[PDB]
DNA sequence: GCTAAGAAAAATCTCTACCA
DNA sequence: AACTGGTAGAGATTTTTCTTAGC
DNA sequence: GCTAAGAAAAATCTCTACCA
DNA sequence: AACTGGTAGAGATTTTTCTTAGC
């Protein structure tokens, strides 16, 4: 047998701390037996799981971050869904100007949700009553975690390799700073649609408008109720609104939640 | 097939091809 | 016409810096002339060509670095065919610690060549009078890159992370270098043949000696001498030596090449 | 009297055998790995995790979530 | 197949050869060449080494050597308590495979900390070649002491050109050729000793020809493409596929 | 683990010698290990 | 007048460094 | 119990467009 | 006695961090 | 004119092996 190759395993794996092929194969156990010893031992699992996630890339969605350069602190702000970029030299790190800053940019554009790291500006007071103010839903990172939010690092990267190409033409850093957003958001083009980023946030603002107010005018007519039966239970749910009925299957909403239910299994009532 | 002094013929899937010394590792195996 | 977009295009890249996109869609001028553009500017190319490389993987090749850990010097070499590894804890990391470290390991094991990287104890006197009198090739990476030595520096992950699991079963740090290197090279299996490092480094080394034996047993008594034609030019060459005839075409060696040759330009002379 | 108590065996043992996971972790500004933990929520991306009376948010690229047979 | 079988048993019946040859002779695989040395009454080490210390100018040197090769390896040491000798068998237990330990009765040898050393790495020591290899040794140290500055490197310079540039024996190989092919040899050995085990844990029932029946339970040696080899009886025999059932066995 | 369930099934196996599907619902080991404590007694059998 | 070979120009797909 | 990597450019491979010779 | 469904155990494939 | 990223583990998906019920 092998339960005594078991309990040899185990001792070896104590003093030695073998990975499971090497058990497996000197002491001839199966191999469930030879990974559950490594899975026991705490001195072992030092690896996480390799795999990435994806951030939320609503259509009034904010990241903010800040950056160095030339002794300076720059205050980047981008919109996620399409690219679009704004940018400050502060003469200080603190609260205020972070405050200031996020007030002109709501005062500009939609803000509804922003995304921001656990530094000691972003994290005040000031900040909070900015936002409090202005009805913005501020999250943080996760801490010493920088992959949560990726878009505005990718374009602090961007940012200072325009600075370091229009840096000749200018004389402060203020101006270069302001001439290397003019650049990136009206003279590079090429991504989802082919836009800049100018023109990817006048096609996605517009767009998201457009659909609400079409898609109230259709709604405010409608009338076909729909009963379907789903579920591991073969019951009835009550009324559905049916949306749009297409060649295979049917689109219901049911308590403000959207489903696809194939034909056999609904019907529609006048 | 044939160990060369800066190249190496093997046959794979039947087909013979050549490749450089540096890039090839020489095993009986046993397994 | 787009000749004058041709102008007005060069003129807005020396401003702005578009990329090709941008000054293709604004001027309407074709692809080519934009990428041309682009291409003729010096405060542009600032990106690689998004590619690796590989290593060489010889029989007899060796590499060597030198780490630190709790405040000492330690110094690893990896043989790249097997991945196995010899290590020590030097007093100081002078020319003269590792001109007897590499003394030792041409003793033990047949090296012929080394790779380094270009710090001050493997660029010394020392090291280059041992490399003489025990007939090694010494080649050193390019500056700055540590990719081109890269099976070292992964042994130097593998090595602390197996220092930090049995760190508490010993006093010095000596002991637990070398308690590691045993782990390493014995205890842990998987890989090319499901060997260890040890077995791996037995296997290769036997299988060299044992097929330059049969091969010069098989060579020594060879016959039938093959013309071929091959080239750009329909020539014929000399006497090559008919190594093996297959179903499809035939090897041959011509002035120490080997090649691959069908049956349809080959003729065989006894 | 005894069914229902096999019932009650049969219950606590699908209860019991549904969550009860061990976490592993990494933390903090030098990232150590850390002891067992309880894990409470599980989305894509990142977990919940109960370690010393502590509520903790960890990526799921940087812990390690060990089940049971 | 069977007749290889056969022929390969009369042989071995004459001259008793070893299943390497008889696999290599005879065009059988290496399984069954194996059963057949391990069912003869007449047919039933790489991994030990030895050590001594020695004085050379007022230094010690350590000395182990690799018996069935001939494989030197050596050391300087700075004094000669039990530390830095269980040092020096730490780090030769790291690079080669060292099961065995032959010494003589010495202090250091005798001492707490190399048998503590013997405990971790499992080795079996055991109290009483090497004379003759410090002999062969001084000699080299001796003919080339003039291109060294200091002892230590006269030491490891006359290590390399005892282990790979002295050839002798029966084909004139080196140390180093030596104790490389005796270990693979040795591997090759204990990989075939685990498909054997794994093999050898079936049962086969089996159908002769002209009955519908089937016999008794013989043992499995070799599972092929199409053609199954069985041990039963104390024979060997070479059933058809077609007439075999392969079942698990648990006889423990 | 496990591990405790083997050596508690061989307990109890000593003591009622169980079947393998019983040992390896009860305690929670894997189908082989219960298998080979079945085979290893002299006077059961799997079955 | 119709059809296909050949080459130029454009579109798609995989892979890399840097962002405290 | 409600969190999360991304951006843009350098080459390689596949596809579409345009001129011309042959029947 | 033969055949197929079901599940367990093993083998392969893609992706990640760290190495001054 | 002659240089170069790699190693090993955590999960997911595909394949092989083993028991048992049905005809
Ligand atoms: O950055 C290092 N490793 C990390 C790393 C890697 F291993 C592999 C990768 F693909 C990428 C990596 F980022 C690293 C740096 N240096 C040296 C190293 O050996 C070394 O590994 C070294 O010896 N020198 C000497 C020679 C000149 C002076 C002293 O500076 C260099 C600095
Ligand atoms: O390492 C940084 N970037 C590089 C990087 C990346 F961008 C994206 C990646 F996927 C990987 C990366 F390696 C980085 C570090 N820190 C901060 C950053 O914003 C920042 O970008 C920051 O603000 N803090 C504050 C909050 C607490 C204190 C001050 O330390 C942190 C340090
Ligand atoms: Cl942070
Ligand atoms: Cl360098
Ligand atoms: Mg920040
Ligand atoms: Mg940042
Ligand atoms: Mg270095
Ligand atoms: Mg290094
Ligand atoms: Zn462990
Ligand atoms: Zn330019
Ligand atoms: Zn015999
Ligand atoms: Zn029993």
């Amino acid at each position: 047998g092998f339960l005594d190759g078991i309990e040899k395993a185990q001792e070896e794996h104590e003093k030695y701390h073998n990975n499971w092929r090497a058990m497996a194969e000197d002491f001839q156990i199966p191999q469930v037996v030879a990974k559950e010893i490594v899975a026991q031992c705490p001195k072992c699992q030092v690896k996480g799981e390799a795999m990435h996630g994806q951030v939320d890339a609503s259509p009034k969605t904010w990241q903010m971050d800040c950056t160095h350069l030339e002794g300076k602190v720059i205050i980047v702000a981008v919109h996620v869904a399409s690219g679009y970029i704004e940018a400050e030299v502060l003469p200080a790190e603190t609260g205020k100007e972070t405050a200031h800053f996020l007030l002109k940019l709501a005062a500009r554009w939609p803000v509804k949700h922003l995304h921001t790291d656990n530094g000691d500006n972003f994290t005040s007071s000031a900040v909070q009553a900015v936002c409090w103010w202005a009805q913005i839903e501020h999250t943080f990172s996760v801490p010493y975690n920088p992959q949560s939010h990726g878009v505005v690092e990718s374009m602090n990267h961007q940012l200072k390799t325009i600075i370091t190409q229009i840096r000749d033409q200018a004389e402060k850093i203020e101006t270069a700073v302001q001439m290397a957003v003019l650049i990136h958001n009206f003279k590079r083009k090429g991504g989802i649609g082919g836009y800049s980023a100018g023109e990817r946030i006048i096609d996605i603002i517009a767009s998201d408008l457009q659909t609400t107010k079409l898609q109230n005018q259709i709604s405010k007519i409608q009338n076909f109720r729909v009963y379907f039966r789903e579920g591991r239970d073969q019951q009835w749910k009550g009324p559905a609104t049916l949306i749009w009925k297409g060649e295979g299957a049917v689109v219901i909403q049911d308590g403000q939640d959207l489903k696809v239910v194939p034909r056999r299994k609904c019907k529609i009532i006048k | 097939i044939w160990k060369g002094e800066g190249a190496v013929v093997i046959q794979d899937g039947q087909d013979l091809k050549v490749v450089p010394r540096r890039k090839c590792k020489i095993i009986k195996d046993y397994g």
